């Protein structure tokens, strides 16, 4: 076990992973 | 200092040569998958990489 | 112990609140996949459309894609590994590790060392000059989003590893040779076909086929040495015939000491590409590609085609280092782990088997290591269409995944 006192579900990382991957496809190839 | 080398020497005739049943197991086994890995990785990549080439 | 403020601050995710079907893990595991393979597809933010081609080296290991989010993919943790191994491993930081108070410690202190490292490779390969114009800012925007993609990949490896198949150091690795293979070979640029129209032309140009070829011979070898056992007899000496024998894996440190030491390697020559083009240049001296001089020099690999018969003394040289290091690592990840004779006793009077095991495990660790080592480096003398070593840990890894599909098919 861990002494991590913060436990994040699973999906919540999926989620900002899609979030980061969203963002940065936008910043980079938002050019047209 | 050398009785190292020779407990080594016992393992090492202890080493049983494959089964080429066994071989071809795990060698259609572990192919397999990286086609599946493979087959997905490329299934991502060129048509990602056609894309950001062609509005490029 | 002093760290355990911290260890609380960092997050982690939540165990699974019931058991999962492996139909499940699976689902989890494709996504962790999906997403890997998509961040490598999104470039980093840089105004500046351009980098000094690439370190043919840090990927592979690494299942990283320089110039994109997962600039540093794996690094980061492995360079974690590598450390923790050092430290604790040799003697220079003393755990028992059977009682949890020091795992929760280990476990979670490489955790935290791996987020460190996150930044610290992030700054190390932007200095190394990975991309070129250090604008403050744009290096400051660059560093922030490589290390933040690492950092995922640090969190999508623990889902993997409570939610899916296998681990993400190693899905992430295998991943990557996987689809390099699969693209260089079939992709719109592929080898694979450039050979065939050659092959229509009478005009065979070999090195379009030669990969490929490396590719499957390394794959073939490596899958051999997966398959090598070790028949321990079992001649109950009680009435005649009451005999057996219980074959092992010869690879009983497995192949961990090579990513550990290829990676520590890696490591070597990044380090010291920022040493140099920033001031001394200890570990060596790099030009046009990398270090032509310096422990960096003699610690580099010639591949990614075929067989280099230029300087066969680096060749020997580098040899002796893969194999003393993996040797290392082999005998500390033995130690840190639990294939130690004292550990491996209470599992299977005591000492009765201990010192039975101590007889025996030792020289296994030593022979299996030192076996892998070679077969990596004359892997990378090959050369492959995917690394060599990239080929070798990938064969391994997906095949200890299939394993745990049956022992989870249960």
């Amino acid at each position: 076990e861990t002494f991590s006192k913060i436990r994040v579900k699973p999906e919540h990382v999926i989620g900002v992973t899609v979030a980061f991957v969203i963002i940065e496809a936008i910043l980079t190839y938002g050019r047209f | 200092l050398k009785e190292f080398i020779e407990e080594c020497r016992r393992v090492w005739l202890v080493l049983k040569k494959p089964t080429k049943d066994e071989y071809l197991a795990v060698a259609k086994v572990t192919a397999l998958g990286i086609s599946l890995l493979g087959i997905i990785g490329y299934i991502i990549h060129v048509p990602a990489t056609y894309i950001k080439g062609i509005l490029k | 112990k002093k760290l355990i403020p911290i260890l609380e601050k960092i997050p982690e995710v939540e165990l699974p609140v019931k058991e999962i079907t492996f139909k499940e893990k699976l689902k989890w595991t494709g996504i962790v996949l999906v997403l890997y393979f998509i961040m490598g597809c999104i470039d980093v933010y840089t105004a500046g459309a351009q980098i000094p081609a690439i370190f043919e080296f840090w990927q592979t290991i690494t299942a990283s894609r320089i110039g994109t989010l997962i600039t540093l993919g794996i690094g980061p943790i492995v360079t974690a590994g590598i450390i923790m191994q050092l430290l604790v491993g040799s003697g220079i930081i003393q755990m028992d590790l059977s009682i949890p108070e020091n795992r929760a410690l280990f476990q979670g202190c490489q955790k935290l060392l791996s987020i460190i490292m996150c930044f610290v490779e992030a700054v190390l390969f932007v200095g190394a000059g990975a991309f070129g114009i250090l604008t403050p800012l744009l290096a400051f925007l660059v560093i922030i989003q490589i290390a933040f993609g690492s950092i995922i990949l640090i969190y999508l490896d623990e889902i993997v590893s409570k939610y899916g198949i296998g681990s993400g150091i190693g899905l992430f690795i295998a991943a990557g040779v996987s689809q390099t293979i699969f693209v260089g070979a079939l992709g719109p640029e592929g080898y694979l076909w450039k050979f065939l129209n050659s092959l229509i032309q009478g005009v065979p140009n070999i090195e379009y086929i030669a990969p490929i070829i490396g590719t499957i011979i390394v794959f073939l070898m490596v899958v051999y040495a997966e398959c090598m056992r070790v028949e321990i007899p079992l001649a109950h000496g009680r009435i005649k015939g009451a005999v057996g024998k219980y074959p092992i894996k010869f690879v009983y440190v497995s192949n961990i000491p090579v990513i550990l030491a290829a990676a520590l390697f890696a490591n070597i020559q990044l380090w010291g590409l920022a040493l140099y083009r920033m001031g001394i240049p200890i570990l060596g001296h790099y030009e046009g590609g990398r270090a032509v001089d310096g422990i960096a020099y003699y610690l580099s690999t010639p591949y990614g085609l075929s067989s280099v018969i230029s300087d066969p003394i680096h060749a020997i040289v580098y040899m002796i280092a893969m194999i003393i290091t993996c040797v290392m690592f082999g005998i500390f990840w033995v130690e840190t782990t639990g294939l130690d004779p004292k550990s491996m006793a209470k599992r299977i009077s005591e000492k009765a088997i201990e010192h039975r095991l101590k007889r025996y495990i030792p020289p296994l660790t030593v022979m299996s290591s030192a076996f892998v080592g070679f077969l990596a480096t004359i892997a990378n003398f090959i050369g492959a269409l995917g690394g060599g070593t990239g080929v070798l840990l990938t064969v391994s890894i997906v095949y200890r995944m299939y394993e745990q599909l049956l022992r989870e098919r249960t």
